[PDB]
DNA sequence: TGCGAAATTCCATGACA
DNA sequence: ATTGTCATGGAATTTCGCA
DNA sequence: TGCGAAATTCCATGACA
DNA sequence: ATTGTCATGGAATTTCGCA
């Protein structure tokens, strides 16, 4: 069989929804299977409209063979399912109410939800300036099964931006009383 | 009179040869050259005689000799000619080099990806969905570009669109010409608090924004075959060409810029699938093998007749924007420094410290 | 299939080697070449697949032949590759020709005085008494100007200028542009009352007005001069820098263009006295071999890839105001008439017959 | 002595005042003495301004040594000795009530005379618009002593309007009919 | 160890306002 | 304190297929 | 029949929208 | 049915002044 690479497989999810940031309410998650070098795109609603712009920026950029996601109604939908297939795009479904992609994929998805969930609490309207810095954190943070950053696996060189710093990710004891309020 | 009083009566004068007959005819000491009969005026006229001659059209070295030889003759005239030249400031700021530049560097290709981003904007545009300009990103080693419309070549626009490129990377430099939305202290501003060093091009000098330059015809030559036989609705290509540029060979290089960005094609037509059977460790070796070994031109020939700055050499900057019927030239100003054999620090003629491209600038003639 | 099918049993065909092993793999015709293993797509579905390729950025020969090796293989790919480069007419109009024109003729100076003119306009200045343009009128021969003060570019102030210029003598020949002054009919009608022949350029070529044109910079240089810190009234000036360039000697002649003219000069500054004891019949027959012994350049040698057309060939003129996303070059249209090695006869894009220069056409590519 | 040339001696003179031919109703003459090359300058006066005014445009051609003329106001004006001085031209005068130039000068202005008045018949206020043509012919007329035309004595070529039908010069029958009419 | 043709490399040309 | 670039297609050169 | 310096000629460069 | 031109100042080459 042959190697995994980029590019052979994006999962691509919705988070939200979110507090309202700059008429945003939720987050287009797209990572690759192989680097899990993350893609994040802030969207008004979970259509398959707002999934077709983001992703037609992305596919600007770089087109994947596989699309995964689970069946949410935006992907499933026959529009999709054209704008798939004029671009070359095998689309992949995990069965209902089940699912499953990878587990660097499963810890990559666990590590955004709970970034943003600590970067949304004292500042829960201003997520979408600082989406671009989750990214570089995300993208530049170490993988313990491959022993390099999604950065590194994907542009085979080192970062400009090396988050060294590593983030405790867990939530402060204080933030935990303004969450809670909320 | 004291010179010429001693050249009728027959003794030797340096600088008049003995051989000629000079005598005094209307109050006036002549002699009969080859040419015809000449006057010799005294040492104190000769300044107002040149001055006189050059200034009927302000001519160079020899047209104006022959309008001084027409009625005199003296020794050594064309010094006093050139002595004039260098001291007339008309001249001297209107007047077109006959000197070309040295040769043209070419600088190192960056080492890595998102070393140095060069930056500059195209337009204006026929109108698409509002918007008139776009902003041109091109990645230095490897070419990759990305393609943002605008609605003006603003700070606003510029810091927008980058923010969304620097979501996958920050790069060490960017380089950019004197643009006033690149020269804003909010770009400034942004780029420091990101930690990227903002180079800029000397001003009025497009190729040292080249890489980018010569991408935008790319850009354009490619939008404009789309368009034939079409209203010009280039916004929505866009996508298309930054897709299509990105994954397009360099005959030179045998690579496209995503295949040098990422060592391997995505799910594009006619994808190259030569390490379909190697790891991704192993096809990021061959990756840094290819990007240290990618072709790189050398500075060409000089042409024969070209010029290399010198430390206090006496030069003159470019007018950039200069009106009807106004000089070409500032007034002479001096060289500081030397950075390279085609760029130069200079005192400028305001009083300023200017760092400017010898393309800008002619040698001040006649020393 | 019927070629492919006697290829995959081992028998051989002209352009396949045989040295190759070729065999058949998930319903395709494959080969195992030193590359790497490609599909060898059978006869009917080339044509498709070079298209394919190319209309991803309507690439060239080698950029577009690098994206079908990375799956395809067959014999001789880049002739069909190049036979879709000719057909493609986006990419004949778009793309930049890399053929220099041949080098330039250089036509013999007029034998004498007022045989041809050279005639066009200057402007707009700065207003100056209401006047924005000037009228040059450059002598072929000679090199002796006229200027005239305009307030457009117009047959009328044209006629009005020449009527007065005309009182000295009448010209053979009028040069100029395809100007909207000179074009007009009404000027047609006052050169034919005359006994003058107008003479056109090649249109967008001003290299063929280059007298009088080459004139215009010395006109504008000295005008620069003479108003440096200033206001730029102009009007003033033009009878004294008509004055002093037509007594300006020119280096490589030796003479001025007032002794070209008259053969002696008038009171001017610095005038010349050689001729001051011949009779004007003695001075007068020493002008017609002044006249006739000047010197002449004479064509420069090509560059190393220039073209020369010939007739029956595909050419394509330039687009003259293209407009933004527009193609650069016309349809493809054929030589009927070469009048010289720089200037020939076409069958326009409309249906006309046009005469253009070459500096204005290039080589269809690919034939 | 020198032999005469060309730039040596202009000779100046007004002719009117002439009908109004739109807005002018004088004529400076200008001869060059050696070649009997004519110039014909209309001005609304003869006066030192429309004098200088006019002379500046032939002298932006061709700046004579000597300028000769009858002691007129226009010419014996201080202004227009300075004129004179600024371009150092030397002012000549004939004496008062005897104005004497040259044989060829002389005959020149009489062809000009009587040339004028032939066309003046029939179209008197039309001869701003002639006086083009006035010159060429005056300028390409034979001379019996020196056997050239002003414009091959001044140029040293043969003229591309070579006038070889002579004029008869002379008045008509009916043109006296209607000259003496008016 | 050498030939004719195909494939590859060379590089002048021109345009990015 | 900074610096030209590179797609293009005929021509020149090298490599291929075969002997 | 030869030297050093002055004078002359050569010509690449650039700009005429 | 039409076509580049020529002032400019360092450099290269020729001529001058003297022996
Ligand atoms: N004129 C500009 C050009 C241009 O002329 N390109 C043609 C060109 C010619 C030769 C070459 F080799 C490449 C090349 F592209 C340009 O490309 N850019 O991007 C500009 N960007 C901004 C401004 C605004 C005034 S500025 O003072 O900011 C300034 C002046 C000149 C340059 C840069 C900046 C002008 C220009
Ligand atoms: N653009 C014109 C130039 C010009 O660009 N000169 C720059 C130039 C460049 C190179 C060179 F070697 C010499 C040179 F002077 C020009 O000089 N003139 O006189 C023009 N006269 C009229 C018109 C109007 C449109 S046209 O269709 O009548 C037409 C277009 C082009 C040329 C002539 C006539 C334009 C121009
Ligand atoms: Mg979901
Ligand atoms: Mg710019
Ligand atoms: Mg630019
Ligand atoms: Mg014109
Ligand atoms: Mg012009
Ligand atoms: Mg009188
Ligand atoms: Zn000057
Ligand atoms: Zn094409």
């Amino acid at each position: 069989d042959r190697p995994q690479k980029p590019f052979d497989k994006f999962f691509i999810d919705y988070i939200g929804p979110l507090p309202p940031s700059q008429g945003y309410l939720y987050v287009l998650v797209v990572v690759d299977g192989m680097t899990g070098f993350t893609w994040l795109y802030p969207t008004k609603a979970p259509s398959t409209s707002a999934t077709v712009k983001s992703l037609n920026v992305l596919t600007s950029i770089a087109i994947p063979k596989v699309i995964h996601s689970d069946q949410g109604a935006a992907f499933t939908s026959s529009t999709f399912a054209e704008w798939a297939k004029e671009r070359g795009i095998h689309l992949e479904f995990s069965t209902p109410y089940h699912p499953q992609s990878s587990g660097k994929v499963e810890r990559k998805n666990s590590d955004i939800k709970r970034l943003l969930t600590k970067l949304l609490v004292g500042r829960p309207t201003k997520w979408y300036d600082l989406l671009p810095v989750v990214q570089l954190a995300l993208n530049n943070t170490y993988s313990p099964v491959l022993k390099y950053t999604p950065h590194q696996l994907l542009f085979g060189i080192d970062s400009n931006t090396p988050f060294a710093n590593q983030d405790t990710l867990d939530l402060t004891r204080e933030e935990e009383l303004s969450l809670l309020q909320e | 009179d004291a010179e010429l009083d001693q050249l009728l009566q027959g003794h030797y004068i340096k600088g008049y040869p003995k051989q000629y007959t000079y005598f005094l005819e209307d109050g006036k000491v002549k002699v009969s050259r080859p040419e015809g009969v000449k006057i010799i005026p005294p040492q104190s006229d000769r300044q107002k005689i040149v001055l006189q001659a050059h200034n009927l059209a302000h001519t160079g070295r020899e047209a104006t000799l022959l309008k001084i030889a027409n009625l005199y003759w003296w020794p050594n005239m064309r010094k006093d000619v050139v002595k004039q030249l260098g001291r007339c400031q008309q001249c001297l700021i209107t007047n077109a080099s006959n000197k070309a530049s040295g040769p043209i560097l070419r600088p190192d290709r960056p080492q890595k990806p998102f070393d140095k981003f060069f930056i500059d904007y195209i337009g204006p545009l026929p109108p698409s969905q509002g918007y008139l300009y776009v902003l041109v990103v091109v990645d230095g080693m490897t070419g990759f570009t990305w393609l943002y419309p605008t609605k003006a070549p603003s700070t606003s626009a510029t810091v927008k669109s980058l923010n969304v490129l620097t979501s996958i990377a920050i790069p060490k430099v960017i380089h950019s010409d004197q643009g006033a939305a690149f020269t804003s202290s909010t770009f400034a501003e942004w780029a420091k608090e990101r930690g990227i060093h903002l180079e800029f091009s000397t001003p009025y000098h497009p190729q040292s924004s080249g890489k980018v330059e010569r991408k935008n015809s790319d850009i354009k030559r490619l939008l404009t075959k789309l368009l034939v036989g079409r209203p010009t609705k280039w916004y929505d290509l866009l996508p298309v060409v930054q897709l299509a540029l990105n994954n397009t060979y360099s005959p030179v290089l045998k690579y496209t810029p995503h295949q040098l960005l990422f060592g391997i094609d995505s799910n594009t037509p006619f994808a190259n699938q030569d390490t379909l059977d190697l790891t991704r460790e192993e096809e990021l070796s061959l990756l840094q093998e290819i990007r240290t070994s990618l072709y790189h031109p050398s500075t060409p020939p000089a042409s024969s007749r070209s010029w290399s700055p010198v430390v206090g050499q006496l030069v003159q900057e470019r007018v950039a924007r200069p009106a009807s019927l106004r000089p070409r030239w500032h007034k002479p100003s001096t060289v500081l420094k030397v950075l390279n054999p085609r760029t130069v620090v200079i005192l400028d003629h305001l009083g300023n410290n200017r760092t400017v491209s010898i393309d800008n600038l002619k040698p001040t003639s006649h020393q």
